[PDB]
């Protein structure tokens, strides 16, 4: 019972060689390969296919499939048809092809072109070639780091779209802001623990809880500069780049990382809100000793501390925490920047407006001081008042840049990552159509952009610091000197 | 720097009167907010009462009513009138004088006084 054979005049193989593995038999026919006529041709449009290489999941199903439709078994005026499984076998791995052009119909799973349950004179060869994949790709067994249509490799973990030496000079950029950064904060720690017994009250030693958020935030971000330490946040067991964590199958580093990060800045940046409050609520009592957060100590940290809590845990559950090879930490919408714009850009613009708003009212208040009350104090008491209506102005020019600056860089990114993201599939399909049968990356991300964004994110930590650069620090560290 | 030294402390019977004053060593008196403060020996300092630049003043709920503050600018003096004295009101009650931004940033300082124990008997 042949359902298996079909009348064909036998040819002789002009070609003893099929995708690299001898054959047994020594007579083919074009009739399976309804897009060539000839062996030659058809040997030709195998060419064609061997860019598949690549992709190794579709490599395996697809070489026998191809040298039993190109190149099939030929013996007594009879050709051999391949299986039906055989064909149902590459519709998954092969899901590419369909995308990219469309299976041809002489390679579709048809009963009159692929019986059910045929032998296979094929599965007798051995094909040696497992599947390479280009530079930007990297082999890999779990699915999920798999590229898109692109079973079996994922990509590699150092961004491919910028060289070593790219990726050198962002990490000594990061080098030095962070380590600048984290000593301004910590100075401001040392300074308010050296005189907490004074430094601890409210209306300021909001900024010792501010400081001590930019610089765990800080430590975050220098924790990359250890032996081995950014490969372990950014990287799989695979060698493939950490997204949508967190997951089962890879360590615990990229989630640590991104928690130390968004949550420490996230809370120093509800910390500048409660604090432009404190100040705005502070003036109106000035002029006397009263203090009107007798009883909203508390409530500060009751509201400070819990609200990056629900957005850091919020992020964990829908599960974007992805991992960027220049920058050298985990952090939210680096692969979908949809996520960062409610995360990130959405807490940022709120403090920007409830934040500036006590900012501005409490300029106000200090203003009516020196037009309400003309000649009753001065000399020091009239300098504290200009030079704090100063420093505030300083501050809320830079935190409005700042926030200028970051909603530049995001709507810089979410305007052209999808154009980023086609460049990079067409540098992957150029890679595997140009060489086997030179590429470059039509458009990547600016790396100034992303400087100019951790200019924003590292001025903020220097700029909190900047409140206890006064001579009267100065003489807190003289008095500890001397008992010593 | 200045230095403040609190007086008219003493024993006082229920519903009795007293006045504390506050001279304030030093001319630099209007360029610090000043205020009345008294603490128990064993209880936190509490805030009783403060003066502003002009009839602005703030008292405690347990003081409002009894209490009175008022400044002296030319003496260098604060005042607090107490009447009606209750046994609840005996404690050490301090004389502070801190800079206007004082609460607000942490290079502004707050001087103290010595203090004068004030015991009511029921
Ligand atoms: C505010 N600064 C942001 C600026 C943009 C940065 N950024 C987005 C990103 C995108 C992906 C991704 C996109 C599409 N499919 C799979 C993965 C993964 C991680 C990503 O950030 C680690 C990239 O530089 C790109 S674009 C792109 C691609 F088009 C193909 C393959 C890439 F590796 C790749 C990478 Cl890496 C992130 C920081
Ligand atoms: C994803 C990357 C790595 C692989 C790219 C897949 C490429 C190699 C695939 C996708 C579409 C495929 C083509 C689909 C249809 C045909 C028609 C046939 O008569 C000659 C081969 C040819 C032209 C195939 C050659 C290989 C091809 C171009
Ligand atoms: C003073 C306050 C109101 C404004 C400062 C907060 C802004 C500038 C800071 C807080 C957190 C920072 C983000 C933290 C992390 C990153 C990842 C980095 O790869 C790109 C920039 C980005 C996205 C930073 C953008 C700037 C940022 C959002
Ligand atoms: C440049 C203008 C600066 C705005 C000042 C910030 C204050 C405004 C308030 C912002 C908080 C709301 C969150 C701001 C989010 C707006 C960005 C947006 O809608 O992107 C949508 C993307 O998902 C589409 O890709
Ligand atoms: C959760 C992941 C990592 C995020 C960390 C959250 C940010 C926490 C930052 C700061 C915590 C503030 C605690 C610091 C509290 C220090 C108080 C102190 O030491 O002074 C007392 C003595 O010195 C005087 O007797
Ligand atoms: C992660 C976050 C853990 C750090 C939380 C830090 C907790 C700090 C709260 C505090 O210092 O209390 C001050 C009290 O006097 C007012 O309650
Ligand atoms: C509490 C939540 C606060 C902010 C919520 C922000 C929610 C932002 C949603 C962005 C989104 O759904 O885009 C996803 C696509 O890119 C594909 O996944
Ligand atoms: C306050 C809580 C913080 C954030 C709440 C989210 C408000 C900001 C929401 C902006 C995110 C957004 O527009 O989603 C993008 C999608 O619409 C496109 O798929
Ligand atoms: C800088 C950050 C920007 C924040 C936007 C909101 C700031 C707006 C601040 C409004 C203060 C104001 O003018 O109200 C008092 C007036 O009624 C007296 O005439
Ligand atoms: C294949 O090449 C020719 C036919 O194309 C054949 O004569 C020869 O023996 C074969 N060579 C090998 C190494 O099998
Ligand atoms: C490259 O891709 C195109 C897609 O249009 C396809 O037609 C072609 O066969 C592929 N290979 C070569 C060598 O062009
Ligand atoms: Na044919």
């Amino acid at each position: 019972l042949s359902h298996c054979g079909r009348a064909a005049h036998c040819e002789p193989l002009r070609y003893n060689v099929c995708l690299g593995s001898a054959l047994p038999y020594g007579a083919t026919t074009t009739l399976l390969a309804g897009d060539s006529d000839s062996q030659e041709e058809a040997h030709g449009k195998l060419v064609l296919w061997s860019g598949l290489r690549n992709a190794p999941r579709c490599w395996a199903v697809i070489q026998p499939l191809l040298c039993a439709v190109y190149m099939p078994k030929c013996e007594n005026d009879r050709v051999e048809l391949p299986s039906r499984t055989l064909c149902q076998a590459t519709r998954g791995p092969c899901a590419i092809v369909e995308r990219e052009r469309g299976w041809p119909d002489f390679l579709r799973c048809t009963p009159d072109h692929f019986p059910e349950g045929c032998p296979n004179e094929v599965q007798n060869i051995k094909f040696n070639s497992s599947g390479q994949c280009e530079a930007p790709l990297v082999r890999t067994d779990n699915p999920k780091s798999w590229y898109e249509d692109v079973e079996g490799c994922g990509i590699q973990c150092q961004n491919p779209l910028f060289t070593e030496a790219e990726h050198q000079d962002m990490h000594s950029y990061i080098a030095a802001f962070g380590a600048v950064t984290g000593l301004c904060t910590l100075f401001t720690l040392a300074t308010f623990v050296a005189d907490w017994r004074n430094s601890n009250r409210y209306p300021a030693v909001i900024l010792f809880y501010v400081n001590a958020c930019f610089f765990v935030g800080s430590i975050g971000w220098l924790a990359q500069f250890m032996d081995g330490a950014r490969r372990e946040i950014v990287c799989r067991a695979d060698g493939t780049m950490r997204f949508g964590e967190p997951t089962s199958s890879e360590t615990l580093s990229c989630v640590i990382i991104f928690v130390i990060v968004y949550y420490a800045l996230m809370a120093g940046v509800v910390w500048f809100v409660v604090l432009t409050y404190a100040w705005h609520t502070s003036f109106k009592a000035l002029g006397t000793t009263y203090q009107p957060l007798s009883g909203k100590t508390s409530y500060f940290h009751l509201l400070t501390w819990s609200l990056p809590f629900v957005l850091t845990v919020a992020i964990l559950a829908v599960a974007q925490v992805d991992g960027d090879s220049v920058s050298g930490i985990c952090f939210v919408g680096y692969k979908n920047y949809r996520y960062r714009a409610g995360f990130v850009l959405a807490p940022i613009g709120l403090v920007l407006i409830v934040g500036g708003y006590f900012l501005i009212r409490g300029v106000m208040t200090l203003f009516s001081i020196k037009s309400n009350h003309p000649g009753l104090l001065s000399e020091k008491a009239a300098s504290k008042i200009n030079e704090t209506m100063l420093r505030l102005g300083i501050f809320g020019f830079l935190a409005f840049g700042f926030v200028l600056i970051t909603f530049s860089c995001h709507f810089y990114d979410f305007f052209n990552q999808a154009e980023w993201e086609r460049s990079f599939r067409d540098y992957v399909l150029c890679q595997a159509n140009v060489t086997i049968g030179d590429c470059e990356i039509k458009n990547r991300p600016s790396l100034l952009v992303e400087k100019i964004n951790l200019f924003a994110m590292f001025g903020t930590g220097i700029a909190m610091s900047t409140w206890v650069w006064t001579k009267a620090t100065l003489l807190i560290w003289r008095r500890t000197w001397c008992r010593l | 720097q200045v230095q403040l030294q609190e007086s008219g402390g003493g024993l006082v019977q229920a519903g009795g009167s007293l006045r504390l004053s506050c001279a304030a060593s030093g001319y630099i008196f209007s360029s610090y907010a000043m205020g009345w403060y008294r603490q128990a020996p064993g209880k936190e300092r509490e805030f009783v009462a403060t003066i502003g630049w002009g009839t602005i003043t703030y008292y405690a709920d347990s003081v409002k009513g009894r209490f009175t503050i008022s400044r002296d600018n030319a003496k260098n003096t604060v005042y607090l009138q107490m009447n009606s004295l209750k046994p609840e009101d005996t404690a050490v009650y301090y004389c502070a004088a801190q800079d206007l931004l004082y609460y607000s940033f942490p290079g502004d300082h707050a001087y103290w006084g010595q203090g004068t124990q004030v015991t009511v008997s029921s």
